């Protein structure tokens, strides 16, 4: 991070940080604190890791007068899935969202197996719009965003109660579900999607709901683009 | 005779300024001489205020003060201690009830001090369970959800439990203002000789609902037959500690010494566990269950145990506990404790307060153990019994009725079921819906519940005794 | 031992769970006094087909 | 004086203290750095450095301040940034150029070269002047037109001499009190310890509400103006919406915003739009910031700095307040609050009670939270302000177990819970009608008796109809809608459109990002007179499918209601809503027949 800071904010440079195995970083904490005797926080980790783990995550983002940046992508393995555990518990107060991969999605043989309903971004809200990406972006991605909750929680019953007892909500849910999963977020290891065509593919996704029950996109943006097939 | 106090003695008391160290809540001293384990004593800031505090260790010339109030400002060169040489005493009379008291015993009414007829030490002895007797006549509430159907005994220990939002210190208001004894006489209940108490205690409690419980008992008449203990949140944490406490020694006093019937609401025991909880963390004990200390089973049940009716004296006292659940489970501390320790239990539901309906007090999970005693032929009226079997009956065939109401259609249920939902819908709506200030004795709520009950047909209102249902419900 | 979801043990999850074999259970009795209702019916209309 | 004794982190001892009291500000080495004494051993004291602790060598001098972490109070207070310790950020980086904060930078936190107009107040030489009394008046901003300069309370004497009206820094003496042969100088500023609530003449009941703008808590859940408030901290929620319309549209003559526990990037946020954001019920279009000092505190600030960043905000509240003003106080995360306590309480070797929390959490939210009442001020002229505490929560898990949010519950009249199943289908604002209360719907009758007498009762009936669908739609996702009365229907299909059309709230729309009060209660009367007449017409015989098809055009018209522009005023709009309610019955008794 003093190197990235060095070439973004001294040499104007636009620095992407990528910090693998926080969790590494946090075990080495712990160890230091148990030799100590400190007072240990939750799972032995000391209770300055938030300290710590934002004293390194908030060495990013840009300044008033100097051009360059610092984009941080750091990576923790969550020891046992659990995004509850005190590493990315901790990361996620710091960071401005996540991106979550999930053991289903790699069982399933989606790469990348990007979890959209834990994966977050905090600040994705202001970097979407009319002049930056495309004035569709926020509604579609919430729209994309609820109507995969829902093919979980249809799917959630359907183990349960059957397809048949679904309602036609729950049976458009699990096909778009299984188109999403099987097609837009199933990718290439090389495969560079720009984010129009990702968008024009979101829109082919959605486009198996009827119009009217597309609730979570604006008018205007829903008849502008919907009938654009 | 009662010229034996020998109070007139002079205690000259030390005040030391040798502290030793400050940490946290408490102030270590360094050369205290004798130091009492639970004295209370004063300490002198160096701006001049004073703050109370409370000895909480006791080691060779080391004595460790737990300070009311924190401890911010204290110095180890200028500040001095006042050690008082006695616990936390409390002064009480027969004319403590209207006053209003803080959660440390002083009056914060405006009011003049106590002019104590004796100095009744805090946290008083157990009573003696030989001399213990069982309940054995109904203390009246106002409220039909718990007069007919979860009836209160003169000595019974209750709790109502509640969750956070949900509309407990109202009711507790309501029973402050409503409770009483039941059956008529020649003579009123605000006599000298069958005379009735309350003393309400709030811990933790929030400063506009302790401005609401204020206004409240001077407004209606009340607090001359209340002595209210109120205790802030932001107030010391000692204090709410000591809170119920001074309740219960007040509530002793009048019972057992004055001889009146006192009911005893002990409001957000939560909020007093979350200070004992604290306090055990004060004196570095590692935390128990859920966080909280192992012992409080032997803490709460010394505060609830300070109740129940005696054999040599016609006083009795009556403990409604008010906690809140956490997170809406049984399985909590706190909960758990005092289901251990009390007889029965209140319910107030947060599904009956969405509604709308008040008081949300759900009857089905709530429970009085020893609801037998309270009620009879010279005990409020013969049918108190098995109309409040019939009520739980025919609530709980309402409430499975009204889940195959969705289910199996409405005109698929049985006729028995047709007049269980609108059975339900009169009960929840108009018995157990009262208003905050509807006043309903017990007689009152028992004919309206016979209202309730005079839909039913004779052959399936089988809880009933045939005499009683023969007398009662043909006409 | 025995059937196991394989869930992540935590108070938030131990509280979804609880609320879960709740409504499962709720749902037990509900489908189970349904059933009563749909067989007292079927009795009925196997007499009716037996006459 | 004192010397260094001992660092780890930014827990110092410093030894040859005798002298030191507890919460006492000291001068840590030789860059001065701001600390508090945190426990006494005797001649060692503890401290807790405010900034960072690296570099600190064994026997550097320790100066003790004599005074507890106080913040100063007077004009150049309003549109300005902060930290935790109130030093001025904006001014930090004029006087330092540097995009970093220089270590023990001792910057004022009030600008000292700022004249300003003093009008002086009703007492003159010899009047006797108590604790909170108004001395004089000061013109700080076009918004904040009269700030009152208060005489510092716990502090009183005969006035001796009175500056005239003119134009002072905030240095120059003001007015000079005799007490009882001690004589004091007061300047425009006054300084007052965070820990230590400002005193009051009498706390009175919160009983004016304050006017969010988002429907469902000013109409299910409202808070009144002084009251404390839960928020959860996930954006898209109030937790980034309910802060710009209580700063942009509530009836709050000041809002202090307290970003303790922030994100690097987040603070970024609320520096560029604070000032860009702008007010219309002044009469004229003024930037909020007229209104609002911040306490900016991100995360990588040191541990004490959280701490004290909440308490430094409710002491500029409190001194709002005491100027007769209602003044909104916005906590980003008073979890971050608890987790810095945590962290100190760790440090500092203690018995931690629940999870690692320390044991008086509780006491802590509690001697924050209960510091906002409505109150009535110190000292003369008699006046009334109050303190809105408004603050958030992150959760823990995404449950309530976190034992912040249960010691929370216990003291906040208001919640405003979080509902992880409308958040994930981006149902916006996203309140748990089911868990989240308010306890001053009982305070708020009289408001309401007032202006709007309905307001209680739909309410109430909406709580019940929500209530009672929710319950009805946990049986269906077993069972199904195939039984159900045609009345379960409606139930469900009333409860729908509201949680649709009414809870659901744009916040980023011109039509709805502020829904005015009266436009909620007559949003009210629409969906509580389309489930009343729906029930009263399916009492009648009529099949439910029938009626909801003929009656499509009103249910779109209840749904539409949302999109009338506030704007266009109380007038038009409540009469445009009694013609929607009049063709509802007219329809209705059409298709009745």
């Amino acid at each position: 991070l003093t190197t990235a800071e060095y070439l973004a904010y001294q040499t104007e440079r636009h620095v992407l940080t990528i910090l693998t195995d926080m969790s590494s970083y946090a075990d080495a904490l712990r160890e230091v604190s148990a030799a100590r005797e400190e007072v240990p926080g939750r799972r032995g980790y000391p209770g300055y890791m938030y300290t710590d783990l934002s004293t390194i995550y908030e060495r990013a983002g840009r300044v008033e007068g100097r051009n360059g940046s610092i984009t941080q992508i750091p990576i923790l393995t969550m020891p046992n899935d659990d995004i509850t555990h005190p590493i990315p518990d901790l990361t996620g107060y710091i960071t401005e969202g996540q991106i979550f991969v999930d053991r289903q999605l790699h069982n399933k043989g989606i790469y990348p197996p990007i979890n959209v309903l834990p994966s977050l971004s905090r600040l994705m809200k202001s970097a979407i719009g009319e002049g930056m990406t495309r004035k569709d972006h926020g509604d579609v991605s919430n729209q994309l965003y609820a109507k995969y909750a829902i093919g979980k929680d249809a799917a959630a019953m359907k183990a349960v109660v059957g397809e048949e007892a679904l309602s036609i909500e729950d049976k458009l849910s699990l096909e778009f579900l299984e188109k999403f999963e099987k097609t837009f977020i199933t990718q290439g290891a090389y495969e560079d999607r720009t984010v129009f065509e990702s968008l024009d593919q979101a829109w082919s996704l959605l486009r198996i709901y009827p119009k009217e029950m597309l609730n979570r996109i604006s008018p205007k943006i829903l008849d502008e683009f919907y009938d654009r097939a | 005779k009662k010229a034996v106090e020998q109070g007139f003695n002079v205690k000259p008391r030390l005040n030391y300024n040798t502290v030793s160290g400050v940490n946290g809540p408490l102030v270590i001293l360094e050369k205290v001489k004798f130091p009492r384990y639970n004295e209370i004593v004063n300490l002198t800031l160096p701006d001049g205020t004073v703050r109370q505090g409370q000895v909480l260790e006791i080691r060779g010339d080391r004595a460790i003060v737990q300070v009311f109030e924190g401890t911010s400002g204290i110095d180890v060169k200028k500040t001095t201690v006042e050690f008082t040489g006695e616990s936390l005493r409390i002064p009480v009379s027969e004319d403590m009830l209207g006053r209003i008291f803080d959660g440390s015993g002083r009056p914060i009414d405006n009011g003049p001090k106590v002019f104590a007829e004796d100095y009744l030490d805090i946290n008083g002895s157990p009573i003696n369970p030989y001399a213990r007797i069982y309940p054995e006549e109904m203390i009246s509430t106002g409220v039909s959800a718990i007069d007919t159907m979860n009836s209160i005994a003169r000595g019974q220990k209750i709790p109502i439990f509640s969750a956070s939002g949900l509309p407990h210190n109202e009711i507790a208001a309501q029973i402050c203002r409503q409770a009483g004894l039941v059956r008529p006489t020649k003579d009123v209940h605000d006599g000298h000789e069958e005379n009735f108490s309350i003393v309400f205690a709030a811990m933790g409690v929030n400063l506009e609902t302790a401005r609401f419980f204020k206004q409240d008992f001077e407004e209606n008449g009340s607090l001359e037959r209340t002595s209210l203990f109120l205790n802030l949140a932001n107030d010391p944490t000692i204090e709410r500690i000591i809170t119920p406490r001074l309740a219960l020694t007040t509530a002793e006093y009048l019972a057992y010494q004055t001889e009146r019937h006192v009911l005893t609401i002990l409001t957000d025991m939560s909020s007093y566990a979350d200070a004992l909880r604290e306090v055990s963390a004060a004196r570095e004990e590692v935390p128990g269950r859920r966080g909280y200390p192992g012992y409080m089973y032997t803490d709460l049940s010394t505060i609830y145990e300070r109740a129940g009716r005696v054999e040599g004296r016609n006083g009795s006292i009556t403990q409604i506990p008010i906690l809140t659940m956490p997170n809406d489970d049984i399985t909590h501390p706190i909960p758990d404790l005092t289901g251990y320790i009390t007889e029965g239990q209140i319910f107030v539901d947060r599904q009956l307060h969405n509604k709308g309906i008040y008081p949300p007090i759900n009857v089905l999970p709530s429970l009085s153990r020893l609801m037998k005693s309270a009620i009879g032929e010279g005990m409020t009226r013969k049918d108190h019994g098995d109309v409040s079997n019939q009520l739980y009956a025919k609530y709980a065939i309402g409430k499975d009725a009204a889940a195959m109401k969705a289910v199996v259609g409405e005109e698929a249920l049985s006729i028995e079921d047709k007049l269980s939902l609108e059975f339900l819908e009169k009960f929840e709506k108009t018995f157990i819906t009262q208003g905050a200030y509807e006043d309903r004795t017990v007689f009152e709520s028992l004919d309206q519940a016979w209202s309730l009950l005079r839909i039913y047909p004779k052959e399936m209102l089988n809880r009933i005794s045939p005499k009683i249902l023969d007398e009662f419900y043909d006409r | 031992s025995g059937n196991r979801e394989q869930v992540f043990p935590t108070r938030m999850t131990l509280g979804l769970m609880k609320t879960k074999l709740k409504g499962a259970n709720q749902g037990y009795s509900l489908l189970k006094r349904k059933s009563e209702a749909l067989t007292k019916r079927f009795r009925d209309i196997t007499k009716r087909i037996d006459d | 004086y004192g010397a260094i004794y001992s660092v780890s982190g930014p827990v110092v001892i410093a030894e040859n203290m005798i002298g030191c009291a507890m919460y006492e500000l000291v001068k840590v080495g030789h860059d001065n750095l701001v600390g508090e004494v945190i426990r006494i051993d005797g001649d060692k004291a503890t401290i807790q450095v405010y900034e960072e602790t690296a570099g600190l060598t064994v026997g550097d001098p320790v100066l003790r301040t004599g005074k507890p972490l106080s913040v100063e109070l007077g004009p150049g207070l309003m549109e300005t940034i902060y930290d935790g310790i109130q030093r001025p950020l904006k001014a930090i980086k004029e006087e330092s150029q540097s995009i970093y904060i220089p270590r023990g930078i001792d910057t004022p936190a009030l600008d000292r070269t700022i004249k300003w107009q003093f009008t002086p107040g009703k007492f003159q030489v010899g009047d006797h002047i108590s604790g909170g009394d108004i001395y004089g008046s000061v013109f700080e901003n076009s918004l904040i037109s009269s700030h009152k300069i208060l005489l510092p309370p716990r502090s009183r004497g005969t006035i001796t001499w009175i500056a005239p009206a003119g134009e002072y820094t905030l240095d120059e003496k003001i007015l000079e009190v005799e007490f009882d042969g001690k004589k004091s100088d007061f300047t425009l500023y006054h300084t007052w310890p965070v820990r230590v609530p400002r005193p009051v003449t009498e706390k009175l009941s919160a009983d004016y509400p304050l006017l969010t703008g988002q429907r469902v808590l000013d109409a299910l859940f409202p808070c009144v103006q002084g009251g404390t408030t839960c928020i959860p901290g996930a954006f898209g929620c109030g937790k980034t919406v309910i802060s710009q319309s209580l700063s942009k549209y509530s009836n709050s003559d000041a809002i202090i915003y307290v970003g303790c526990g922030e994100r690097g990037n987040e603070m970024a946020e609320v520096l560029m739009e604070f000032p860009e954001l702008y007010t219309e019920m002044s009469g004229t279009k003024e930037p909020i910031m007229k209104r609002t000092t911040l306490v900016a505190n991100t995360s990588n600030m040191p541990v004490a700095a959280r701490e004290a960043s909440i308490y430094t905000g409710i002491t500029l509240a409190e001194y709002f307040r005491d100027q007769g003003k209602n003044v909104s106080m916005i906590a980003d995360s008073s979890s971050r609050w608890a987790e810095a306590l945590r962290e100190i309480s760790g440090r500092l070797g203690e018995m931690p009670a629940d999870q690692g929390f320390p044991a008086y959490l509780g006491a802590k939210l509690a001697s924050f939270y209960e510091r906002a009442g409505k109150a009535v001020a110190l000292g003369s002229p008699d006046r009334t302000g109050s303190v809105s505490i408004v603050a958030a929560v992150s959760p823990a898990g995404g449950d309530f177990s976190d034992p912040v949010t249960t010691a929370t519950l216990g003291i906040t009249q208001v919640f405003w819970g979080l509902d992880k199943k409308l958040a994930q289908r981006k149902h916006f604002p996203s309140i748990n009608t089911s868990v989240s209360y308010s306890k001053y719907t009982n305070v708020l009758n009289k408001f309401y008796d007032s202006n709007y007498p309905e307001f209680p009762v739909l309410r109430d009936r909406m709580k019940e109809i929500l209530s009672n669908a929710e319950e009805l739609e946990q049986v269906v996702q077993l069972v199904g809608k195939s039984a159900l009365s045609d009345s379960d229907k409606i139930t469900l299909d009333v409860a729908t459109l509201i949680k649709e059309d009414f809870l659901q709230q744009n916040g980023y729309s011109t039509y709805d990002a502020f829904c005015p009060i009266w436009k909620t209660f007559d949003m009210m009367r629409a969906f509580i007179s389309y489930h009343d007449e729906a029930q009263k017409a399916v009492a009648n015989g009529a099949n439910w499918s029938k009626l909801a098809d003929s009656t499509g055009d009103v249910k779109h018209a209840v749904s539409s209601s949302k999109f009338f522009e506030p704007s266009r005023g109380e007038k038009e709009v409540h009469g445009e809503f009694e013609k929607l309610l009049s063709t509802m019955q007219e329809r209705f008794a059409e298709s009745t027949d």
